[PDB]
């Protein structure tokens, strides 16, 4: 059964450019995700002041479907982004067996942000807890601040990047990579 | 003439001044 | 014809670093 | 007509914390 239980959770928060930018991103990982009849549940979830949900894991069975979603699901903005909310909101309230989610057949998450971690506790014991339930987190940075010179944006996101103490090459992609893209799918194969 | 859509966002604040002795 | 209106300001910077111990 | 100009930046983040002494 090469089915799995997937989650991508996106803000489009001020400090996000052009809602265009994540649904090409999205475009081309749900194109190369294998979406058939039964396998590969993607669910889509936005979130910046709150967590807002417009479609649910198991609410479709097709790429066409899941990509439509995708860009269906249009973020007009956002008071402020919580990245800690977002993996906090995933795991429970989007990996819920009500909300479409399986019997917990390989735990995807999908994050993206730009750095803002105004709170590193949140995130850190989220991330605890994921780790022990061996959840498989990837995280994906956006850039989209125009970078008026060497600001070393590294240090920027840096923050975001030290969440998965597992290689960074497994688990911190950008959105201008599509190679990470299909890092994401190779590596899911396995069984973590 | 009709008006353009609104303008891009702006990024995140610059980070906080250093702590007191 | 004209622009639009000037796009939203972005959120709250990043927390300062510690002061010298 | 063409997007507006670009919003302002967020505000200064929060000073940091004291340094122990
Ligand atoms: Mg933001």
């Amino acid at each position: 059964s090469t089915q799995l239980d997937i989650v991508i959770v996106l803000d489009g928060s001020n400090s996000i450019y052009p809602w265009d930018s994540v649904t090409a991103f999205l475009n081309d990982l749900l194109e190369r995700m294998d979406i058939g009849p039964k396998q590969t549940q993607v669910g889509i979830v936005q979130y910046g002041e709150n967590v807002t949900h417009e479609f649910n894991l198991n609410k479709y069975s097709s790429t066409e479907e899941v990509l439509v979603a995708a860009k269906k699901i249009v973020q007009r903005g956002g008071r402020q982004t919580m990245t800690a909310l977002g993996i906090d909101t995933a795991r429970k309230e989007a990996f819920t067996e009500a909300r479409g989610a399986r019997r917990g057949v390989k735990k995807v998450m999908v994050i993206v942000t730009d750095g803002e971690s105004h709170d590193n506790h949140r995130l850190k014991k989220v991330i605890q807890d994921c780790e022990d339930e061996n959840i498989q987190r990837f995280s994906i940075a956006i850039l989209g601040s125009y970078n008026r010179g060497n600001l070393s944006t590294e240090k920027f996101v840096e923050e975001i990047k030290s969440i998965a103490s597992e290689p960074t090459e497994k688990h911190f992609f950008n959105v201008s990579d599509e190679l990470a893209l299909v890092t994401i799918v190779k590596t899911l194969g396995e069984r973590i | 003439g009709p008006p353009g859509p609104p303008g891009l966002p702006g990024e995140n604040g610059p980070p906080g001044p250093p702590g007191p002795p």
